[PDB]
RNA sequence: AAACUCCAGUUGACACAAAAUAGACUACGAAAGUGGCUUUAACAUAUCUGAACACACAAUAGCUAAGACCCAAACUGGGAUUAGAUACCCCACUAUGCUUAGCCCUAAACCUCAACAGUUAAAUCAACAAAACUGCUCGCCAGAACACUACGAGCCACAGCUUAAAACUCAAA
């Protein structure tokens, strides 16, 4: 699979409109090396359907990507690096779903098919979550999510989805 | 006769009068000059309320009550509400550091009435309560 | 600490401008700063912060008079330092940049051009 | 230039020399004295210490010129004083008794009063800052005001709707028409000054 | 509060010279450093950060003091040149 | 904007809280510390040195019981904020800061100067810091990291505090 390069630093700059590298107000992993030992440590994705939250450039989507995933959606809450992901999907046809919103508000319950959902009281349900998110919103998603498991509702009514 | 800067004291006989009455029994205007609102209260000298003005009673509002124009505003609203009662002469009894500190009194001279003392009674602890940390802007 | 070798030897920027501005507009109704500086009424039209916080320009309106124009900035130029050094002390601001102060004269430009009109000519319908 | 900087201008005020050296002040007899030690440039074709001599009219016929033809450009400006000078006696000798106080027969006071009547106090400038053209008012100097209004005038009477009526007769139309603050260069005037007025909110920009 | 009230802090205006009265008040809390406790008192200041404070404006006084003084005694000898030429 | 409107101004009554100015002073104490007033006790030693462990003390934070609560305030809520907002601004209110009786025993606990005695003649002296030394005593140190670590031992502490290594590795630090 022939994806575009990782957009660098100065890029991200630019796209981001801000001219400088002080006002950047945010910290990108931009090594697929680590990123492709993050979606190890997820485990075996072969012809799993993942949910991916906070991509921004994207490393984690390619390392993703590069894992023969069955179908990556991407929610992301700018518009700026949506033509990245574009450029991306082009190169990888059908393995990947952009959405633009929030992942606070994102109802995963609908996105996949309804052939995943498998009991509660067997193995993970083929289902996977991976996020490199900022760490002022990493934690009350946890939370809802936490809520979630308890009522076993949102990401989790396809049954014990793992997080990572 | 040199003229004293000090105020007179109730006890020694002193021929300051304004209209007839010695410096006891002049009506007193406090001013509260707060960092966002100025508040007059014109009194007798015996404590009675003649008149009351501040800057949220003029009709200003928010940030716009902090300013120099409101508080003249105010000032001119409670000399003519004291004027009505039969005020002239006062004695300015001011509170705080605020924006509206000087104005309530040129508001008050330009109502009609006549400053002839100016106090300060701004609350100065001698170390009571602890003030609120500095903020981190 | 040997102090006779130490003496020998954007959203925010805006929040931080109006703080400023009321900061030094309260220094400059007393003589806190000097009685002289309180003599001369000097009135602040705004305050800017350089983009990199390296410098606070504070600008001040200007009179018709010259020699009151100079004897101003003289004294505000004197005077800048102890300002600096009042407004950290009062932990209005933690770190305050070193103040500079500038003249201001945009409002020459609508009085002269008021004084005009007074004048002018617009004929019917003026 | 083939003068040398140190060339000066002459004056050619014939009663300034003529000033006695009692009323002198110090300081101009200071600078009486250093003109003698200056060099002096030769005194162009045109100002004259003649007594007839007028500096408006002589710069309005420069700028009548097209080609360097002074002759032409000055008689088109005599016979424009001639024509005026002819329709105030006509207008003269037509009008009652009372009215014959408030008729000006002067063409040299006519034209002064008419170049004066046209002066635009105020104009605009193009100043394009954020991409796009914006005319703020600007108080205009005298020199500028003084040109304005002769370029109006000379503008005002080349106009082509103007068909086979000559200049002289067109060019005294409109001062005797500026002289009673009317005519389209009046308009013109007015309209730079509403204009002016329309965009005073522009001074804030600049 | 249990202090006789007109007293403290107290300016009587002259001739109707409200301006000059106020200014004056302003200058007697001023040099009585009320206006200086009043503005400190704001907010908390720790108590390292007022030492130091307090020890930093001691020195510079004196500095200052000792600069003025050396100027002031150099000073005499700023003059005309006695033996010019040479 | 939320909040309050049993709100706000003058006046009167009213702390188990912390102590303007003096203090531009440089004092007391072994250190830590000590800056509102009065009174009672009271600041060892007529050689010096002398302890991680002996004997007594140790800022702030923290923990047991009881109590007080104006103000301030870790956390916890709410308000406003871009396009992953302000952690920073605003409001409310906890532990805590206070008192009584016990613990815990750590600080950039620093003048980063071990205690006593002496000298200013020398070459003054790697550098900087804080002018350079001598006599005598106790404590401590012998490349970096591993390591304010592991184990052992001790402790009102139970993760805590004190003492404190080795293997592998490097040519440096
Ligand atoms: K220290
Ligand atoms: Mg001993
Ligand atoms: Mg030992
Ligand atoms: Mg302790
Ligand atoms: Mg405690
Ligand atoms: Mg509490
Ligand atoms: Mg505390
Ligand atoms: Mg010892
Ligand atoms: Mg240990």
């Amino acid at each position: 699979c022939r994806l575009p390069p990782l957009p660098t630093i100065r890029e991200i700059i630019k796209l981001l409109r801000l001219q400088a590298a002080k006002q950047l107000s945010q910290n990108f992993l931009l090594d697929l090396r680590l990123t492709d030992k993050i979606v190890r440590k997820a485990g075996n994705l072969t012809n799993a359907y993942v949910y991916e939250v906070g991509p921004g450039p994207g490393g984690i989507t390619r390392s993703i990507l590069n894992a023969d995933v069955a179908e990556l959606l991407v929610v992301e809450k700018d518009t700026r690096f949506i033509p990245g992901l574009q450029m991306l999907s082009d190169a990888a046809p059908g393995k990947l779903r952009i959405v633009h919103g929030d992942v606070l508000t994102f109802k995963v319950e609908k996105a996949f098919s309804e052939s995943l959902k498998r009991p509660w009281e067997d193995d993970p349900p083929n289902v996977h979550i991976i996020g490199n998110l900022p760490f002022s919103v990493s934690t009350p998603l946890i939370i809802k999510w936490l809520e979630n498991i308890s009522c076993r509702d949102g990401p989790f009514v396809y049954g014990r989805t793992q997080m990572t | 006769t040199k003229f004293s800067i000090y105020p007179p004291i109730p006890g020694e006989e002193s021929s300051l009068r304004w209209a007839g009455k010695k410096f006891e029994e002049i009506p007193i205007a406090h001013i509260k000059a707060s960092h966002n609102n100025t508040q007059i209260q014109v009194v007798s000298a015996s404590n009675e309320p003649l008149a009351f003005a501040s800057c949220g009673t003029e009709g200003f509002r928010n940030a716009k009550k902090g300013t120099g124009i409101a508080a003249q505003t105010a000032g001119i609203a409670a000399a003519a509400r004291a004027k009505q009662k039969g005020v002239i002469h006062i004695r300015v009894v001011v509170k705080g550091l605020g924006p509206g500190r000087l104005s309530a009194m040129h508001g008050l001279i330009m109502g009609g009435l006549e400053v002839i003392s100016i106090t300060d009674n701004t609350p100065i602890p001698h170390n009571g309560c602890r003030p609120r940390k500095a903020r981190k802007l | 600490k040997n102090w006779l070798k130490k003496f020998a030897s954007h959203a925010r920027l805006r929040a931080l401008n109006g703080l400023l501005y009321k900061a030094l507009t309260d220094l400059l109704c007393t003589p806190e700063v000097s009685q002289e500086l309180y003599d001369l009424n000097v009135e602040l039209s705004k305050v800017s912060l350089t983009p990199d916080f390296s410098a606070c320009r504070a600008y001040w309106k200007t009179t018709l008079s010259a020699e009151q124009n100079a004897h101003m900035e003289a004294v505000l130029q004197r005077s800048a330092a102890h300002m600096r050094h009042l407004l950290m002390s009062q932990q209005t601001l933690r770190n305050v940049p070193p103040i500079v102060f500038v003249q201001d004269k945009g409002n020459a430009a609508l009085a002269e051009l008021d004084q005009l009109l007074a004048v002018a000519d617009f004929g019917p319908r003026d | 230039s083939r003068y040398s900087p140190e060339f000066k201008d002459p004056l050619i005020d014939k009663e300034y020399y003529r000033k006695p050296v009692e009323e002198l002040t110090e300081e101009e007899k200071y600078v009486r004295e250093l003109k003698k030690t200056q060099l002096i440039k030769a005194a162009p074709a045109g100002k004259t210490s003649s007594v007839f001599e007028d500096p408006v009219i002589s710069k309005f016929t420069n700028m009548m010129m097209i080609g360097g033809n002074k002759v032409l450009a000055r008689s088109l400006m005599i016979q424009t004083l001639e024509a005026v000078k002819r329709k105030q006696f006509e207008k003269y000798h037509a009008a009652s008794a009372e009215e014959q106080a408030t008729i000006e027969r002067n063409p040299y006071t006519i034209f002064h009063q008419a170049l004066k009547n046209c002066e635009p106090m105020i104009g605009l400038v193009p100043i394009l800052k954020g991409g796009r053209f914006y005319q703020v008012p600007v108080p205009l100097p005298d020199r500028r005001r003084r040109f304005l209004a002769m370029k109006w005038m000379i503008t005002e009477c080349r106009d082509k709707k103007h068909q086979r009526t000559l200049m002289p007769e067109k060019l005294s139309h409109k001062l005797l028409e500026a002289f009673h603050n009317q005519g389209p260069v009046i308009k013109r005037k007015h309209d730079l000054h509403k204009m002016a007025e329309a965009n005073r909110a522009l001074a804030h920009y600049r | 509060a249990k202090h006789l009230k007109f007293i403290a802090r107290t300016v009587m205006v002259q001739e109707g010279n409200v301006e000059s009265a106020y200014r004056t008040l302003n200058r007697i809390l001023t040099m009585d450093g009320l206006i200086e406790d009043i503005k400190h008192r704001r907010y908390y200041e720790k108590p390292c950060r007022r030492r130091q404070r307090e020890s930093y404006e001691r020195c510079r006084r004196i500095y200052n003091m000792e600069m003025a003084r050396k100027i002031n005694f150099l000073m005499r000898k700023n003059r005309a040149d006695p033996w010019q030429g040479c």
